[PDB]
């Protein structure tokens, strides 16, 4: 199994929720489990990141 | 500064290369 910060292409069958913002939540992005306030950001990621 | 374009998990054990030219300019080669 390749584990990297690059875009994932194989995933387990976990159902995606909606996205909730400006509120404290227990998130998981492609297996990236954490906890925090998700909010829209002016950080212009390059298209490969 | 050069961003990525491509990655190939293609398993070649490389030692050599060349460019290709189109006909009916200059190029430069360095090492890492
Ligand atoms: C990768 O391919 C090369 C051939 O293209 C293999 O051979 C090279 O390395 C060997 C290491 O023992 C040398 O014995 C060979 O003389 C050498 N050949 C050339 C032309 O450079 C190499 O073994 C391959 N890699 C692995 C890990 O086996």
């Amino acid at each position: 199994f390749e584990l990297l910060h690059a875009p994932a292409t194989v995933c387990g069958p976990k159902k995606s929720t909606n996205l909730v913002k400006n509120k404290c939540v227990n998130f998981n992005f492609n297996g990236l489990t954490g906890t925090g306030v998700l909010t829209e950001s002016n950080k212009k990621f390059l298209p490969f990141q | 500064a050069l961003e990525p374009l491509v990655d190939l998990p293609i398993g070649i054990n490389i030692t050599r290369f060349q460019t290709l030219l189109a006909l009916h300019a200059a190029y430069y080669v360095g090492y890492l």
